RNA sequence: GGCCAGGUAGCUCAGUCGGUAUGAGCGUCCGCCUGAAAAGCGGAAGGUCGGCGGUUCGAUCCCGCCCCUGG
């Protein structure tokens, strides 16, 4: 690449045969470089299908078991159930008035 | 292609024939055109102007040499005894034009004060203005010429350009064509405001020319679709004569420039009446006028020097030499007017609306009759408007009107352009409207837009305008009558809906997975459609591959995105691109969106009958004709998968989080999902797991492929996963625990096994020979020290052991624990740990 | 998306529309400007009365800036029973409205086109909390469902009526939330989604 | 209308204390035999203001609970003396505290409706019934397996379930150090909405574990969901298509000096520049020096219409260092 | 549809009408530094200058066609 911009200080009479010859090395070693790229790159997809196999089946929750109650879970049902009725929930105290 | 320029002045003219004195404040024409129906655009004043500007009159220029542009030094006559001294860069003008002069001590809109410079080494005493400086209109190149005879010297410039009037800018909607003038929409005032309206149209108006004799020979091919064709001569036009300047400043307001008189006249009649109407140079006629379709690979050459490419369903003008005009389109070069036109033929016709349609769409020319004829022009008015713009052309060109016309109006001609009648119960808009209109309402209002209306006891028979062939059925009706009194006055009242059933097993699912997803660190995101650009090359993927077999896309925002997605990776991969390059390097996105898989080569189902419901062997035909459109999940990962903090550094992401991504839609999901290794781009096929809900394959997940990720430009080691949501049956499990109140034994197991055994079968043989003692089974342990042989691993799972009737001994659970170290020899070949 | 919702052939009603079609040229395959075809697919499955929204993509060929989107969500309302009228929809209108922009939420209907509806109509809103002023700002499209879509559907327009609406998802979460580029709505940085929390 | 705002912020609390390792039981009412004795609880405790049941059945628990806890450690109890020693509950229910002596309200003619002043008074002689959450933990927070031995449960551990619920209710809370049985002094925090107190958190009193039968270690949770107000934010963010800036900064403060009182005076002084802020190292030793900490905050600024020199971040990090001096007395690091 | 102006590093943008884009700011990397960082100081890497062709010994630059944006 120093050779190719040290054509822009020659003289324009020499420029046209000396860059004749910088793009003939430029070509020699960009055309052996592409090979070699190519070769290489197909020798990484040819280990990577031979090896680096993991066990897939590994486990890989770190978080405990959770749930929530049955029960809960079916009254959240039941509403859903009577709100996609249009009917709405209502809620009271557990400690109740006997007048109610 | 919809839109309505006009006036308020020239509107409102129209209307004060029939209601004399009537005018209302801007502000208020927008809300009352809005309440019918009438979206307003924009409202756009002219102006504003102060101080003296005022009309002048260019007396003399003198070329002022040596600068960049030419430069006028000119002597301008404001009306008085003093002759003002003006300096002006334009060239459009020449000695004894009028113009509009801004003097020392002038504002002209946007706050620009007025005063006399030292320019060019002299005195400006004012400027010389432009359309755009005045907020008259857009012009800017040159200065605005008044023609002559606009004013004289010293006239009052607001008043001569009239710069209180207010333009208003309409988007007519496709269903009121009659509105595309201003006969139509002062005709909607009139009805808005209870007012008696005068039709501009009319015979009144007006009033007809003399009828002695045929204008012009014509043949009309009738399966063409035109209705009607009317021709009228006016001879010896004035060459040197131009438009009035009342007439110009009309089509300047309304988006048209004026250029001669003959087409003047055409153009301001159109915007009048709403009926295009074209003048044709008779001179440059040759023989007889006839109608006809185009022939294949017929060409024409239009007003703008353009040739056309025509096609057989085109409408056409032709004579016996070429051809006239792309019927309702565009006129020919060959007979256009120009300076020298002498004598004219003026063409007032009514076309097919679709073949306009199609033809002007065709050859990209929405032109101002094009848009009018296929919204319908009413076909009534054609020898109004003919007569209209003869009488006029004639007062203005110094002509004369020959008394001689055609009119062509089909075989046999027809003298009643009224659509059919409509029967409709006379309290059929109170019940859409749920609204007790007055007595006489509905009979009131019809009446009004135009309709004849007789009553038969208790049913109306309406029979609409000859403008309004929008109104064909009752439901047409009722439009105008409620928007006539106004949708405010609509009550707001809940309908009676019945009881629902709420969201589907499907819908609820979503909603579960997207929470999980969320919940578990994952950003949700909108896949877009449109597949990028080569993806599927990026990705390495073979010509036959499934995934390739793509829908297209005929007119794409971007051409090389035209395929639909066949998977949501690209998408989501895209979006993690984005994020990656602006600074947020450690992303996980996920996605809950329908792919487009076709099962075929795109086909089309034809058109079948609207007038009946299709039956269901059609409904199951348009189906099929469909590609298949299933729910898909999917999500990706990079950077870190934990962030550091006062804990540690983090952990970056692996294969196995996408593998947990798996786990986590399918505890959303309530089905139980198995891991097994597979060879599937673009993942690693070393880091590749293949999910199965049952025995049915249902996606896959792991890390992707390196070379694809370096082909993609892809963060290293990033991570996908997909599942087809339709693959995985709806589950709705009731299980029945029963606790048991007995102690357990716990046990663990070491088993040496081949490195390619997957630990999950390990557990499923440890799990199959236990039996029902078996409570809990989990793996703590995978050892591959140098006690364990070469590509053979060593798994210890903790096992819990406990009956449902006893407690059990250490030798109860070692025989279960025997059994289950023999299953795991038989079936994954394991060994006891020694 | 067009014959069976009375869009006219040939006519500006149907071609002012521009969408994407399906490759072939003339395949009668498109991607969906409207969430509006679900109307007639459920009037041929469901039995009446029919009360249903639809929530989807739709897709039309506008660039993309910071107030359209090319590809954005619609949610669709059709009901169709017995005696219902424009005071149904009007009600269902404002008790949407009501929903998702406040109790300070009135709306305005003023008359429009669409080929399926007569009348047809578009709303606008009007709540207290308004980001730019408080002024009526255009919502979505509305109106009864044409008869001829009725018939199209095997439906008595005698016997049955029924209303209709559509409003954009992408447009309503701008003008309530005040989201100044809808370009970050769609682009799927993760700027954007994070400050709206987990959601559930 | 569907479900109110309380309605569906408790399913969400649920859902996500669930998909977090948490198992939802159902708490029984009434108060074990002495529990606050064990708990050590002062006489004028106002938990030990309690409802009692004239009849119950079990004659040593007459009394109804103020506190969820008291039931789900009795329902943890039950799970590790069974063989699950790992365990993570919570439940969300109301409890019962009475301001005064039960007090009766008589008969009210039932042939017409009670006016809403006798409505009011029978309301008012009713003990206070607000909703509560509350959680309880024990043994591993994270299971062992193939990636290690797993985490026993810590005080961090219930302090990230407040967080939990206060994600699920769109809310910000505050935690600041207290002393509150039955909860380790040095343990424990008070957790606040903007300045309403609205529960504490953290490891149980080692006494308290010793005298209930405990597991070494049980951290537990309890939240008032009704001192904590529902929110409906509307964010409008814009993303910036400009580049950020990433710096690092090390302040020296005193041990006490909360955390997060450093992020938040960084935060103030940083002004608008600031995008981000994450703690990622705590360090002591003698090079800080003795009952002090350094803490090192990752810090991106961007500009919502620029792109930013070095020296743009830097003055908005000076900024944010003379702030955290003037609020915590921060010292930067040298 | 018009002649144009634009597409340039990971981000936002300068700059070049034939042989080095002595590219900037931020981003990435290295050293000094710190327990580990950042800043600071001192340095590197990274663009095939929108794509495909053509002209040319050689094209970000000149020509053609095409894709994407503003007037
Ligand atoms: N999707 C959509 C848009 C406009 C409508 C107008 C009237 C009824 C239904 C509509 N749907
Ligand atoms: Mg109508
Ligand atoms: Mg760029």
């Amino acid at each position: 690449a120093l050779a190719r911009q040290a054509l822009a200080v020659l003289p324009k009479e020499q420029r046209a045969e000396a860059g004749k010859r910088v793009n003939a090395a430029r070509n020699a070693a960009q055309r052996s470089y592409d090979e070699r790229l190519a070769t290489l790159r197909a020798e990484r997809d040819a280990a990577v299908l031979v090896a680096e196999g993991i066990d897939v089946t590994l486990p890989s929750t770190r978080v405990p078991a959770g749930a929530r109650h049955p029960i809960i879970m079916l009254a959240e049902h039941v509403a859903d159930t009577f709100i996609a009725m249009g009917w709405e929930l209502a809620e009271g105290p557990e400690v109740e008035t006997e007048q109610f | 292609s919809n839109a309505m320029r006009l006036p308020y002045s020239w509107l409102r003219e129209v209307v004060a024939v029939g209601a004399s004195g009537w005018d209302v404040t801007p502000g208020e024409l927008e809300q009352t055109l809005l309440r019918i129906g009438h979206e307003v655009e924009e409202v756009i004043p002219l102006g504003p102007v102060d101080g003296p500007v005022t009309v002048g009159r260019v007396a003399d220029i003198e070329e002022l040499t040596g600068y960049k542009k030419p430069i006028r030094a000119c002597a301008v006559d404001i009306g008085d005894r003093q002759y003002r001294e003006i300096i002006c860069g334009a060239t459009n003008f020449a000695v004894g034009d009028l113009v509009v002069v801004a003097l020392p001590g002038a504002t002209l809109p946007g706050g620009f004060t007025i005063s006399a410079r030292k320019a060019y080494g002299r005195n400006s005493d004012g400027m010389i203005c432009s359309a755009a400086e005045l907020n008259l209109g857009a012009d800017h190149s040159g200065i605005l010429v008044l023609p002559p005879g606009a004013a004289e010297p010293g006239a009052d410039g607001a008043g001569v350009l009239g710069l209180d009037d207010v333009v208003f800018h309409l988007a007519i909607t496709p269903d009121r064509g009659y509105c595309m003038s201003v006969r139509g929409l002062a005709r909607e005032l009139a009805c808005a405001y209870d007012l008696d309206f005068v039709d501009p149209a009319s015979n009144s108006r007006v009033p007809p020319l003399p009828i002695e004799g045929p204008a012009w020979p014509l043949t009309v091919q009738p399966e063409t679709g035109v209705r009607r064709f009317a021709l009228r001569p006016v001879i010896g036009i004035d060459p040197a004569a131009v438009s009035p300047w009342w007439l110009q400043r009309r089509l300047l307001l309304c988006g048209i420039r004026a250029t001669c008189p003959a087409v003047d006249v055409t153009n301001y009649v159109m915007l009048e009446l709403g009926h295009p109407m074209h003048a044709h140079d008779r001179n440059r006629i040759s023989g007889t006028l006839g109608v006809r379709f185009a022939r294949s690979g017929e060409t024409a050459v239009t007003l703008d020097g353009i040739e056309r490419k025509l096609d057989t369903a085109d409408v056409l003008i032709v004579d016996d030499a070429a051809t006239a005009a792309i019927g309702g389109v565009m006129g020919a070069a060959s007979t256009e007017v120009r300076a020298d036109s002498t004598d004219v033929l003026l063409e007032a016709a009514i076309w097919d609306p679709a073949a306009v349609s199609r033809t002007q769409r065709r050859l990209h020319l929405p032109s101002e009759a094009a848009r009018r004829y296929e919204r319908t022009v009413d076909p009534a008015i054609s020898v109004a408007a003919l007569d209209r713009c003869a009488r006029l052309l004639a007062d203005i060109a110094g002509g004369e009107v020959s008394p001689t016309l055609t009119d062509w109006r089909g075989d046999p001609p027809c003298d009643d352009w009224s659509p059919p009648p409509i029967r409709m119960g006379v309290d059929v808009p109170d019940r859409i409207a749920g609204v007790a209109y007055p007595q006489g309402t509905t009979a009131r209002r019809l009446a009004q837009i135009g309709a004849v209306v007789t009553h038969d006891g208790d049913t109306l028979t309406v029979t609409p305008p000859s403008w309004r062939p929008d109104l064909r059925q009752p439901a047409d009706l009722v439009e105008e009558v409620l928007r006539l009194e106004g949708l405010e006055v609509i009550p707001s009242v809940l309908p009676p809906a019945p009881a629902g059933r709420g969201l589907t097993a499907g819908q609820q699912r979503r909603r579960t997975i997207g929470r999980s997803l969320a919940l578990s660190g994952y950003v949700e995101i909108l896949p877009t459609p449109f597949l990028p650009a080569g993806v599927f090359d990026l990705w390495g993927l073979e010509a036959d591959d499934s995934r390739r077999m793509t829908t297209r896309v005929l007119n794409p925002l971007e051409a090389d995105r035209p395929q639909l997605a066949t998977t949501l990776l690209p998408a989501l991969l895209e979006a993690l691109v984005r994020n990656v390059s602006r600074g947020l390097v450690d992303v996980a996105l996920f996605a809950i969106a329908q792919v487009v898989q076709p099962t075929e080569q795109t086909r089309g189902v034809g058109l079948i009958p609207v007038d009946r419901r299709p039956t269901d062997d059609e409904i199951a035909m348009l189906d099929a004709s469909l590609p298949r459109q299933p729910q898909h999940v999917a999500a990706v990962l990079a950077g870190l998968r934990e962030p550091r903090g006062p804990w540690g550094p983090g952990r970056p992401v692996e294969a196995a989080d996408a593998f947990e991504a798996v786990r986590i839609i399918a505890r959303a999901s309530r089905v139980d999902v198995t891991l097994r290794p597979a060879q599937y781009l673009p993942w690693h096929p070393g880091r590749c797991a293949q999910v199965f809900v049952g025995e049915s394959s249902v996606g896959h997940a792991g890390q992707l492929h390196p070379a694809v990720i370096e082909r993609s430009g892809l963060p290293k080691g990033t991570c996908a996963v997909e599942l087809n949501l339709d693959a995985i049956p709806c589950s709705a499990p009731l299980p029945a625990p029963r606790v048991s109140p007995y102690p357990a034994v716990f046990q663990d197991v070491s088993l040496v096994v081949a490195a390619d055994i997957p630990a999950q079968a390990v557990a499923d043989a440890v799990r199959a020979g236990a039996g029902d003692l078996l409570e809990d089974i989990a793996l703590f342990d995978v050892f591959t020290g140098p006690q364990i042989g070469e590509h053979r691993k060593s798994l210890t799972f903790a096992l819990r052991f406990r009956a449902p009737d006893r407690t059990l001994t250490e030798d109860d659970a070692s025989a279960a624990r025997d059994a289950a170290v023999q299953s795991a020899a038989e079936r994954v070949g394991a060994v006891l740990r020694g | 998306n067009f014959d069976a919702l009375n869009f006219p052939a040939d006519h500006p009603a149907r071609g002012e529309q521009d969408t994407f079609y399906i490759a072939p040229e003339d395949s009668r395959q498109l991607l969906r400007t409207h969430t509006s075809p679900v109307q007639i697919r459920t009037l041929l499955a469901r039995e009446l009365p029919v009360y249903i929204i639809s929530i989807g993509r739709t897709f039309r060929t506008d660039e993309l800036d910071a107030t359209h989107t090319p590809i954005f969500h619609q949610v669709e309302g059709l009901a169709v029973d017995r005696g219902l009228s424009m005071a149904h929809l009007r009600g269902t209108l404002d008790a949407f409205a009501r929903a998702e922009f406040g109790p300070s939420a009135r709306t305005r209907i003023r008359p429009h086109f669409f080929p399926f509806t007569e009348p047809s109509a578009e709303v606008d809103v009007w709540f207290a909390n308004k980001i730019g002023g408080a002024a009526w700002v255009e919502w979505g499209g509305c109106g009864m469902v044409h008869p001829n879509v009725l018939r199209a559907t095997g439906i008595d327009p005698d016997l049955y009526s029924g209303f209709a609406f559509g409003m954009g998802l992408e447009r309503t979460l701008q003008f309530r939330n005040g989201i100044p580029d809808m370009r970050d709505m769609v682009e799927g940085d993760v700027r954007f989604s994070l400050p709206f929390g987990v959601g559930a």
